[PDB]
């Protein structure tokens, strides 16, 4: 079906009534499922609304307000979700659609409206308004939501026309024999189970359906309450992940569908990714970001901060700014790649008057620890009293050095009393020099390797003038004992270089835990690796070769195939919509259970399934 | 022959003292140099009279606060300096170097020129 | 503000060594800057940060900054050598920019 998304502009008018009407029938042409809200506001009379009949299904609310048009054909209206809510509780508000003139809105078909999931409707101020009083909004709206209906039905000068006399109770949409209101809900019996097809109980319609339905099963209803997978109401789409008792493991299921509003698809719809939680969006929103897998889009969440660049000193709007200085410090909040430069000039913390600037708060230093990547250079010549590192630079890793300081440095730290550099993370420097020099409090500076982290053949270093390397040792501010010969950014551990050993995370340690230590481990590429949760710890011998379970020595639990579970599958979903049952034996081992034993099992065959 | 001064060598007491120093070989509208006037009378030591930023950001020096006044415009390519209200012991010879922000030190100093106030 | 105290004048042999020095109140925490000056000519760096050498200038130079007092250290002097000299030092939080009363080395 064609889909369109929806408006949330509530009552604000986009320029001339002509261009709100333009943007509401780009939008809303041949669409039949809104998957947002639905707006229908300062539509003048006159104003062909024909393309508004194809609407079928709305999830959020519907909107109808300040329109002056007689007739809004909404007749194939058949459902309003009501996922959103427009006010407080509100999924269909028709509000003030009148004029000076106070002849507005008038006929109102919405013949097919059969259902309101959530939320209450309400009408206000709606002269000429005819009909809509005689309609019993009971059997539509859901029986929760009844209790906060706000109907304000006043027009008795208004010229209207009576309803069919076939219309139940003189209940009708409009005039015409087609707009009689089709009761589908509260003349149901007791026995029918959410609505019926007429009055007895060989009619009910099946529970899952929402607006009616031809026949009883569930290929029959007209629209779904939940979800339509192809032709068929269901409430959840085929699960995507499935055991298969031949692999021992969850894997994908051919079978599985997306979740794409109310439908089951395959595959999202053009330009539509898909979420960690099995859904197709229109695009990953904040605090995720969009990666591709088996050549479709998926969402991930983001590694800390997403990705956010920023222009740096010297571009755009911080182009002839002196430095990072308490004015434009709000535009580097989240920021975490700097395209350009950064300064740190102690005019930040006085101040000047040239530039109507006040002095920048220390405490605000902290807004760009998020920043990981620098395309220019970075000069530090001031720093906070007392901050004994470069504590907002303990997360950068790239100093690209497109443009350089004197033509020559990529990274100028100055003039400082900090005890440590304290830039733990930074692992590259593709081009420019560096030049630390004048911190006479600074130690460990002479220890780092700097032809690891440069990139260009003739890159230099100037550092001293700092604390001598004899005060250092003596005061022990010297590279701790598991740092590697490549240097150290600090006293602790977690500020090496690189380990002489192997690493826990990101701190240095002696050795990993392959036979000691509570988390037991396994080395790769000198790092330690925790083992998966289910391998017991071995005394002898290591307790693990891998990560997954396949990898354990000994299971410290169950085993079912290759694999170390906590407990055997008892109640997973199978295929063709079974449920998949497991036991353990004597040795603790998982097997299926009998085929006719649909509720589990503790033994083989029948006996473990009494009756 | 970078660095080149500018002005009215010879001043009246109690009027502004007008000079110009215009850099040539680069660009003055750079983020990696200061731009300071230093002034030695004759036979005594340096002075350093103020630092200018191509933005227009200013440092003076404590004993010329208030009759000092340096400018730049980038169009030109130079900063001048304006001193006030001068006297007899403003007689000096006045430079203007280049200030990296880098070192802090005066790499690339002008040959200076000598303005002399009398009577 | 900052006061740097220089020797008047300071003599020296035809190639021995010459230490001209540079008083300052904690002058060990801030950075010094040497200015050679030979007369009717402009101040030209020989040492910064300390000890450091632009390029340009001859080994015999050295420096040496502690406690109160910095060290301008020439190794071997030679006859050109005679020049006034000026300690700079710039301060971090005050932004100024302080010069020395000079010192005339002259060679024996
Ligand atoms: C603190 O951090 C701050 C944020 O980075 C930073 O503020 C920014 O400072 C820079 C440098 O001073 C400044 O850039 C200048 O902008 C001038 C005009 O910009 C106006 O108008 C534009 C229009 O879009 C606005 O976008 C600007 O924001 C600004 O309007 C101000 O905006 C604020 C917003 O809140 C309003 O509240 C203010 O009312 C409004 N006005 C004021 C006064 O603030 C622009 O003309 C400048 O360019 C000229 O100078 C350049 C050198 O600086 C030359 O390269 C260039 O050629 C331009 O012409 C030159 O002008 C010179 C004037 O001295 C002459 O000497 C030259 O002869 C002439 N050359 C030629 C060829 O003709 C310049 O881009 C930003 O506007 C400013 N931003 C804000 C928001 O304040 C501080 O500097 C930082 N302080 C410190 C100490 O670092
Ligand atoms: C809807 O779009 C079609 C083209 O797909 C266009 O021909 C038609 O005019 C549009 N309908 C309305 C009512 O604007
Ligand atoms: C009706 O409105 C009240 C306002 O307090 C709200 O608390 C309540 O949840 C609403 N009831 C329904 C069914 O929406
Ligand atoms: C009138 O409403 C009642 C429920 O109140 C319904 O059962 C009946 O079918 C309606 N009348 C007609 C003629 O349909
Ligand atoms: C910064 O990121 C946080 C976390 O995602 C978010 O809550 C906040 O709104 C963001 N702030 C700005 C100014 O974008
Ligand atoms: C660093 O410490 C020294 C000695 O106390 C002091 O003179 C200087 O002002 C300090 N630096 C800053 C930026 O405060
Ligand atoms: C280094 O780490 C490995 C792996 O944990 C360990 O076997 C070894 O004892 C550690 N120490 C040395 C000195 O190799
Ligand atoms: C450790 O475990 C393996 C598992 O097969 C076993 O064969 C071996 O004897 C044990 N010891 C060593 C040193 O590998
Ligand atoms: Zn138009
Ligand atoms: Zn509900
Ligand atoms: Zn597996
Ligand atoms: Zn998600
Ligand atoms: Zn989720
Ligand atoms: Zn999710
Ligand atoms: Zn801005
Ligand atoms: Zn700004
Ligand atoms: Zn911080
Ligand atoms: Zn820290
Ligand atoms: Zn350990
Ligand atoms: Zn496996
Ligand atoms: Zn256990
Ligand atoms: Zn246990
Ligand atoms: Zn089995
Ligand atoms: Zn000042
Ligand atoms: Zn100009
Ligand atoms: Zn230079
Ligand atoms: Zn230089
Ligand atoms: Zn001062």
């Amino acid at each position: 079906k064609k889909v369109c998304q929806g408006t949330s502009n509530k009552l604000t008018q986009l320029g001339t009534f002509e261009d709100h009407f333009l943007s509401l029938q780009r939008m809303f042409n041949n669409c039949e499922v809104v998957l947002g809200n639905l707006e229908i506001t300062y539509v003048q009379r006159n104003y062909d609304l024909s393309f508004l009949k194809t609407i079928q299904e709305v999830a959020g609310y519907v909107l109808i307000a300040l329109n002056t048009v007689e007739r809004i054909p909404l007749e194939n209206l058949q459902i309003i979700r009501g996922n959103m809510y427009y006010e407080n509780s509100y999924a269909l508000a028709v509000l003030s659609n009148y004029d000076a003139n106070k002849t507005g809105l008038k006929e109102l078909p919405m013949r097919n409206l059969q259902e309101i999931l959530h939320g209450a409707v309400r009408f206000s101020n709606n002269p000429a308004l005819c009909n809509v009083e005689s309609i019993q909004w009971r059997d539509i709206v859901s029986s929760d939501f009844l209790s906060n209906m706000s109907m304000d039905f006043q027009n008795h000068l208004g010229s209207c026309q009576k309803c069919d006399p076939s219309c139940p109770n003189g209940s009708c949409w409009g005039a015409g024999e087609e707009n009689c209101q089709k009761l589908t809900k509260i003349i149901c019996a007791q026995q029918c189970s959410g609505r019926c097809r007429g009055k007895s109980p060989s009619d009910c319609c099946h529970n899952q359906c929402a607006a009616g339905c031809t026949g009883p099963r569930e290929s029959d209803c007209l629209v779904c309450r939940k979800f339509r997978d192809e032709a068929t109401c269901k409430d959840t789409c085929p699960p995507l992940m499935l055991y298969n008792p031949t692999t021992y493991q969850m894997d994908v299921n051919p079978e599985g569908k997306y979740s794409f509003g109310a439908t089951c698809v395959k595959k999202c719809p053009r330009n539509y990714v898909v979420t960690d939680h099995g859904s197709c969006v229109r695009a990953c929103g904040a605090d995720s970001y969009e990666m591709e897998e088996d050549g479709v889009r998926k969402c991930k969440k983001c590694e800390g901060p997403c990705r956010k660049v920023c222009n740096g000193i010297g571009i755009g709007e911080f182009k002839d700014s002196l430095s990072i200085n308490a004015t434009n410090i709000k535009h580097f909040k989240n920021c975490t790649s700097i395209s350009g430069d950064l300064h740190i000039l102690p005019v930040a913390f006085r101040g000047d008057s040239f530039t109507h600037t006040p002095p920048l708060d220390p405490q605000e230093l902290d807004i760009l620890k998020t920043v990981k990547e620098i395309t220019g250079f970075l000069l530090i010549q001031a720093w906070p009293e007392n901050r004994t590192d470069l504590h907002a630079f303990e997360n950068l890793e790239i100093i690209r050095g497109r443009t350089k300081q004197h033509g020559q440095f990529s990274l100028a730290v100055v003039s400082l009393n900090i005890t440590s550099l304290g830039l733990r993370s930074l692992k590259e420097i593709s081009d420019g020099d560096v030049i630390i020099s004048g911190n006479k409090n600074l130690c460990y500076a002479n220890t780092i390797n700097w032809k690891k982290l440069f990139g260009t053949s003739g890159q230099k270093t100037k550092i001293i003038s700092n604390r001598g390397e004899n005060s250092c040792k003596a005061t022990g501010q010297v590279c701790h004992a598991l740092c590697s010969p490549e240097g150290c950014w600090g006293p602790e551990p977690r500020d090496c270089v690189s380990c002489r050993n192997v690493s826990r995370g990101r701190e240095c340690v002696d050795k990993c835990n392959l036979l000691e230590g509570e988390p037991r481990e396994f080395v790769e590429n000198s790092e330690c690796i925790q083992c998966h949760p289910e391998c017991l710890p071995q005394a002898m011998n290591i307790t693990c070769t891998g990560r997954g379970p396949d990898n354990c020595i000994q299971c410290a639990h169950y085993i079912d195939g290759p694999h170390c579970v906590k407990t055997c599958p008892a109640g997973v979903m199978g295929e063709n919509n079974t449920l998949v049952w497991k036991y353990a034996d004597a040795g603790h081992v998982c097997h299926l259970c009998h085929p006719n034993c649909t509720y589990g099992c503790t033994g083989p065959g029948l006996e473990g399934c009494p009756t | 022959v970078q660095l080149q001064e500018s002005g009215p060598g010879l001043v009246k007491p109690s009027e502004t003292l007008s000079l110009t120093c215009t850099v040539s070989g680069g660009s003055i509208s750079s983020s990696s140099y200061y731009w300071g006037w230093i002034r030695q009378p004759p036979g005594k030591g340096l002075e350093w009279i103020g630092s200018i930023y191509y933005s227009g950001s200013t440092y003076y020096n404590p004993s010329l606060k208030s009759r000092v006044t340096i400018s730049v415009d980038t169009s030109k390519n130079q900063f001048s300096l304006k001193l006030s209200s001068v006297t007899a012991a403003d007689t000096a010879v006045y430079y203007c170097a280049r200030l990296p922000m880098v070192t802090m030190s005066f790499d690339y100093w002008g040959q200076g020129t000598l303005v002399t106030v009398s009577s | 503000s900052y006061v740097l105290t220089q020797p008047p004048s300071v003599s020296v042999a035809p190639g021995k060594t010459a230490r001209i020095t540079c008083g300052g109140n904690n002058i060990g925490s801030k950075s010094v800057h040497w200015y050679q000056q030979k007369p009717g000519q402009a101040p030209v760096l020989v040492i910064y940060y300390d000890s450091d050498r632009p390029s340009g200038i001859p080994e015999r130079f050295s420096g040496s900054n502690s406690g109160n007092t910095a060290t301008l250290t020439i190794s071997r002097v030679e006859a050109g050598d005679e020049a006034d000299y000026y300690c700079q030092v710039w301060d971090s939080s005050s932004d100024h920019v302080v010069f020395g009363g000079g010192t005339k080395l002259t060679v024996l």
